[PDB]
Formats: C-alpha cells, structure tokens, sequence
C-alpha cells in the first residue's frame, strides 16, 4: 500500500480563490504583450500561498522557490519576463 | 394548533424560540444568509431557509423572501423576534395577507405606536400619566413662562427638531428662564434653523421602569410586575433586574394598573413593554415609551410563578398567536426572589465601548442550572471556534441568576461571571464586576446617569501581580514544549516571553533546568514555579499543576493562542496580550533612500506614466510602463513618496537613463 | 462570612469539609508535606500549602507552620 505509512496531510488551502487566476492573465495574442507577476499565480496554486522566494533579488525574471501541494514540497521554476544569465 | 413556526431573526432569541418550540413540539424554521455555515440557529433548527445574498442588510429584512420561505416550507406562524423587522408594520400586514400567522400585536397597533406623536396623542385620550410638558405652537415668552411656572421648576428647553442632546437647557429658577430660553433659541436657530422650543419637566434622578403586560386575542390582558433598566450607557442597557428595588406594593399594583389600561386602550394582542420615567424623589411615573414586541429583558420576568409553574413567556406568546385563551387573571401569579441579568457584550470599556470584532477561541461557560442557592440561566447565540463580527450584534451572551433576595442574586452573578472565561474577544466582564461591585449599586436603585457618575471608579483598571505574569510565561512555555526534554550541560535553558501590560512591553526572563523548575525574573523579583504534571484537555487547553516558590501548590487552567496567553488561577481569570509581531519583518522594498534616482534598464520608448505627477506613491508601486522589443516592462517605485518624472511620455530613453525622483513627502 | 477555610489535618476529612464547603461558596485551602504529590485532599481542594519536610511527624503538628 505504501512504502512508508507517514501521511503528512496537515495542509491549508491557497488563501486565495483561483478562480480569478485569469484576472492577472492578458492577452498572450496581442501587438505588445504586457507583462505580470507569476507570483499572483502561485499564491493561487500552493498550500496557504506560502512561498519561499530563494534568489528574490538575483534572476529577478526567472522565480525560484520551494512551495507545498496539499503537503508535498516542490520546487517552483517560473518565468517571469525575460531570460538573462543571471537568470539561467 | 400550529405546526413549524419560522422565526425571521437569528441570535439567541431564536435559540430561544427553538427550545420553547421543542418542548411544544413544534418545528422549527431558521432563516440565514449564504455566509452564515455555522450558525447556532441554523444548526439548533430543523429546517433552514437563506434569504439570498450575505449583506447582512438586504438579508433578515426582505419581507417577501421569508414570506417565501415560511410558503415552501408550509410554516403556520411567524415569530420575527425582537431583533431588526420586527416593529414593522408592513411585514405583518404581509404575513397577515399571505394566511400565516404574525407572533405579535396587530399590525394597526404596531404602527400607530411608533410615529412617538401619534402615539402620545392616544396615551393622553386614555387617562395614562403624561410627562408635563408643553409642546403648544405658541412661542410667546410671556406663554411660555406661565407654562413653565404651571409645570413647575426644575424645567428643561428643547428644540423641536433637536436631538442628542443638543440645545437642551435645564432651568432651576425663574429669573435664570429668560436666558435660557433666549440661548436656545439661538442654539436650535444655529443646528436646527427653527427657534421653536418645548417646555418640559425635567427629572433630575430618572429611573426606566419597564412594566410587561400580555394581552390574549378575547381581550383578557395580565401585568407581569417591573423590570427595572436604570443601569446603562448611551441608551445601552447594561443590567437589568426584577422586581425593582425600593417600590412598594401599592406602587407596582398602580403600575401594572396602568400599563394595563394603556394596552386595552391600544388594543394590545401578545407580549407588550411600557417604559416609564420614575422619579424617587417626587414618587411618581410617567409614560415614555412602549415596546409592540418582546424583550432581551423578559428571562428576568421569568425568574413569575403562574399556578407554581415557571412562566415562559415565548410559550404564552405561541398559544395566544394559536388562538387559545388565557389559563389564569392575575390570580395564580406568584413573586419570587429577586433576578439580576447581566448583558456580555463584545466592546472594550477603557476605549469609549467601541464594539470590537474577534473569534470565540475559547468559551468556557459559568455553571448553569440550579446550584446550591441560586438558579443560573445563560442566554448565547454564539458557540466556541465562531467568530463574532463588529457592527452586527454586539452582545455576546446574556446571564440570568435568581436567588431569594437581592444581594444573593448579585452574589451569584459575580460569582457566575468570575467562572465566565472568554478568549479572543475584548469583553466587558471587568466593567460588570466593577458595577456589581459598586457600593452604589449594592445600595439600592440607582439613576440613569450611574454608569456617567462613577466612570472613574468602574473604568479602573485591573492589576497584574508578577505571580500571573510568571504562571502565563510558564504556561507558555510549556506550550511550545513538546516531548524533548530542556538539557544544556551545565548549563540553565533561557526562555523570553514578552507581553503587553498597558501598552508597556514586558518582558519575563525564565531559567528552566531538566527538572520541569521556572525561574522567572522581574525588578528585584524572582518566582520559582515547579511543574509537577501537564495535560491537554480536549478543548485546546491545558490542565497544569504547580508549586509557586516552594510552598503554594495548586492547579490552573491555561489557553494559548498566537496572539494571547489565559490562565484561570485560584486569584481569578488574567489574559495577557502576547507582543504583536511586526508586519514588516524582513522589509526589503529595493531601496530605503528618501530620493530613489532610479534608471532605465534598457533602451526603450515610455509609453504612459500610470501615475500623475506630484503624486504619492508606496513602495513597490507601478510609475510608468517601458515598452521594448514589443513587451511592456512596468517601472515601479522604490520607495513611500511623491514622485515626479524626468522624461516625457512617448519618447525614447537610453541605458541607465533618470526617470523619475521620489522624494519622501512630510 | 468567612471566605477561605484551611484544613489542618489530611484524610477523608480534609475531603468532606472541602465539599460543605464548595456547597457553602467557600474557598478551600489544604495542608501537606513534600511527599504527597497525588494525596486526594490536595487535588481536592482549591490551594495547598507544603509544610516543610515529610517525616509525617513534624508536618501536620507545626502550629507556626500553619
């Protein structure tokens, strides 16, 4: 059934309602595309939108960081404009 | 004979009309809002019906959505309570239409009884005792000092148009009149545009004497003795008691007379108030106001014994709403030992009473039922865990205590208030102890203005010795400790608790070695607590034994929260407000200077500058927006502060070019 | 009227005049020796007070103590 039998299920739902997600989201298809913060994103995606931010003022266009999915820790790669060195 | 009765207010008066529907064998009907999953009415109910949106305003008062909902769910009556709607007349006339029966007066009584002038003009052609004022359209000094000198001094002036208490002037001597009425004039001509007045006589030791009458559908109607409501704030009842003190037999028989021959003469059906202003001076009551409704007040008319029984007048009001006729006249009705309610609202007394939101995260009630000398009766819409919301019914609880004489019943409420643990709501049980504790009250009535004379001694504030500031350190502690064992060799483990005692942040320095022994240090003071066994109850809390010093054992109950640390000590019940955690720990917002000489990052056309210039703007916030290769990149300011642009819109800019400067505004 | 009662002696008595007075409104407050960590009457009653040592001779009989 498992190999440990450890459940670790003491998770908090994202404190904000993903339902409105699209409203960060613009047009992809557009002459200028406008730029967001994925942040928004994630605070909609993960266990109580906590987010451990691990290099916050390096990438600054590629965010990394560590988050929970109903208990189970992930690491978090999002792009955030564009791609430098730093960033990569 | 009634089946579901749907009572259209929540709170503990449908809790109430629940229970007494439970021993009649009606069903019950709640009515919520989509906000309201856990509310103690709807899950005391058998069915519950939500009224549409959680406005808290549109909800509870849509008369047509509960006719609905008393329609689908084949209700035979309707109690609105004595909460909001139920005064009013044109919802009943609607149940009436609908065929469901209205719990209450007939919907003419209902209305004429609440214009305050309509009203008056009845209570005058009925022969009930008027206030003596004059209230003529004759403005002539001359008229109004014979009607002052009529009605007999002390006399107050009042603007037609005034309220709260604005251009209201007390005159004690005749000579004094001439000015007076000259300054309100022109006080009333300054807030009010209207130089009319009205002339009454003023009461200078008032006392709110609240009769409750109850009338059947043939006409028959019964007094239910006095309440008395002097005790209160701002046309806040606080405590309440029954029968009040210092009226004699004659008195409460003239009294309930009175008020009865005022509800034959509006056709009163149901249970009904009068409010009188009694004067102890001059012994005598005049109408002021009646209530077309129950009140908050009536379980201390119940603490009444008809035929033996104990009244409940929530059942009398169902069965006359039934149509059935009353069982006894004012004969099988019996006094008894006196009541004392006191009203556990959610406000904090130090600052002006303003409510107060919170969580019940702890509500451990005081003993109810009937103790050893006394009967405790607590009265609460609220359960432990629920969160209680400012600006929408402020009062917690209401606790009821009955004994054989006064100062028995008020031993009894302190002692039931004291047992009355509450955590995660400013309260105010202290300012309830202070007001029983207060020779005043203990003397006897009371005025009005009681809780205005004594505001310095029952706001006083409640000392913490250095024994619960150690004991909640502990307590604490003990807490965050799980199963690992406090070892640092040859060494004493060093704990900090910080609290808030009066806005000053305490801090308790605690040396705990592997022996389960505290050693907290305040000025030139150090308590030793020894904790010989813990345990959790299931109610969150704690359960810990000690010895204070070497030589004061004993056991405590404690409740630790994020924010507050409670104790329930032998001394009383502390709670003491944990040091609030900054809200901008670890701030790093790109920058902390006072000018913030940003540059561009890249060549690149400024298309809009989101904000005017000259505008304030925080930290982190969007000042302009740069467009580049195609892609909008949104500049955003580094620091709290007007900002004003360097470079015009719609232009181009260079590598490390100045935008804009932000300077710190005073 | 009296407020806080002190029982100088242990047992079931220290026990029933903790309850009549829990019945009267009473305050208890009992009286032991260091070797008495669960004794009934302790957990009985609302405050103790250790007397000094437990040699169960000494304690109990200290008038000044109590």
């Amino acid at each position: 059934d498992c190999e440990r039998p450890c459940r670790g299920r003491e998770f908090t739902p994202p404190l904000y309602d993903p339902s409105e997600i699209g409203g960060f989201i613009p047009d992809m298809g557009a002459d200028v595309v406008k730029g967001f913060d994925v942040r928004a994103v994630i605070a909609r995606l993960v266990d109580g939108s906590e987010f451990d931010e691990f290099k916050k003022l390096y990438g600054d266009t590629l965010v990394c960081g560590f988050a929970r999915f109903e208990g189970m820790l992930v690491g978090i790669v999002a792009n955030n404009g564009i791609l430098y060195s730093e960033s990569a | 004979d009634f089946k579901k009765v749907l009572v259209a207010n929540r709170g503990e008066i449908a809790c109430r009309v629940f229970r007494t529907c439970r021993e009649m064998n009606i069903r019950t009907v709640a009515v919520c809002c989509e906000g309201e999953p856990n509310a103690k009415h709807v899950l005391e109910a058998d069915e519950a019906f939500v009224l549409g949106p959680p406005p808290a305003s549109t909800s509870y008062l849509r008369g047509d959505r509960i006719i609905c909902a008393a329609k689908k769910l084949q209700a035979d009556a309707v109690h609105p309570g004595y909460g909001f709607l139920s005064e009013n007349a044109e919802f009943a006339s609607a149940v009436l239409a609908a065929g469901l029966k209205f719990v209450g007066p007939p919907p003419a009584a209902m209305l004429s009884m609440g214009s305050k002038s309509e009203s008056k003009r009845i209570m005058e052609a009925a022969g009930v005792p008027i206030v003596p004022g004059y209230y003529g359209e004759d403005q002539n000094p001359d008229r109004l000092l014979h009607e002052a000198k009529t009605i007999g001094f002390p006399v107050l002036i009042k603007a037609v148009s005034g309220g709260g208490g604005k251009g209201m002037k007390i005159v004690m001597e005749e000579t004094e009149f001439h000015l007076m009425l000259e300054s309100a004039k022109r006080e009333a001509i300054n807030f009010f545009k209207d130089d009319r007045v009205i002339l009454e006589r003023y009461v200078m030791h008032p006392r709110h004497i609240e009769c409750q009458i109850f009338f059947d559908s043939f006409g028959n109607g019964v007094f239910f003795f006095e309440r008395d409501c002097s005790v209160q704030r701002r046309h806040q009842k606080v405590i309440e008691e029954a029968p009040a003190p210092g009226l004699s037999v004659d008195m409460r028989r003239r009294i309930g007379d009175v008020a009865l021959t005022a509800a034959r003469a509006v056709g009163y059906v149901g249970a009904g108030t009068v409010e009188f202003i009694f004067d102890t001076e001059k012994d005598e009551f005049f109408f002021m106001e009646m209530n077309t409704r129950l009140q908050v007040e009536h379980p201390v008319t119940e603490q009444c014994q008809v035929r033996g029984r104990p009244l409940d007048l929530v059942r009398l009001q169902l069965q006359t709403a039934m149509g059935l006729p009353l069982g006894f006249r004012q004969e099988d009705i019996s006094m008894s030992g006196a009541s004392v309610e006191a009203r556990i609202y959610a406000e904090s007394p130090r600052n002006g009473f303003l409510p107060v939101g919170g969580r019940l995260r702890y509500l451990k009630e005081p003993p109810q039922g009937n103790r050893g000398t006394v009967k405790v009766r607590l009265d609460t819409g609220f359960r432990a865990g629920d969160d209680v919301l400012v600006h929408y019914d402020p009062m917690i609880a209401k606790l009821v205590v009955w004994g054989d004489n006064r100062a028995t019943a008020l031993e009894g409420l302190r002692t039931a208030l004291a047992s009355y643990h509450i955590v995660g709501v400013e309260t105010n049980i202290d300012f309830l102890q202070c007001c029983l504790s207060n020779p005043g009250f203990v003397e006897g009535g009371v005025t009005t203005r009681f809780i205005e004379d004594n505001s310095v001694n029952l706001l006083q504030p409640r000392e913490i010795p250095n024994n619960v500031l150690a004991l909640a350190a502990v307590s604490y502690l003990c807490s965050q400790r799980g199963t690992s064992t406090l070892f640092w060799p040859n060494r004493q483990i060093s704990q900090g608790v910080c609290f808030t005692v009066g806005g000053n942040p305490v801090v308790v320095r605690v040396t705990v070695s592997t022996k389960m022994c505290f050693t907290c240090d305040f000025d030139s003071s150090s308590v030793t607590v020894y904790v010989e066994s813990t345990t959790n109850m299931p109610d969150s809390s704690t359960f810990i034994r000690v010895t204070v010093d070497g030589e004061t054992r004993f056991g405590f109950t404690s409740f630790v929260t994020d924010s507050e640390v409670a104790v329930a000590l032998p001394q009383g019940f502390y709670t003491l407000a944990l040091q609030p955690l900054a809200t901008d720990f670890g701030s790093t917002s790109a920058q902390a200077n006072g000018s913030a000489s940003v540059l561009s990052p890249m060549p690149g056309k400024v298309t809009k500058l989101l904000v005017a210039d000259g505008t304030l703007v925080q930290q982190g916030q969007a000042i302009l927006i740069l467009e580049a290769m195609k892609m909008e990149h949104v500049v955003k300011a580094s620091c709290d502060g007007e900002v004003k642009f360097c470079v015009h819109a719609d232009g181009i800019v260079g590598g490390s070019t100045l935008l804009a400067h932000i300077a710190s505004a005073a």
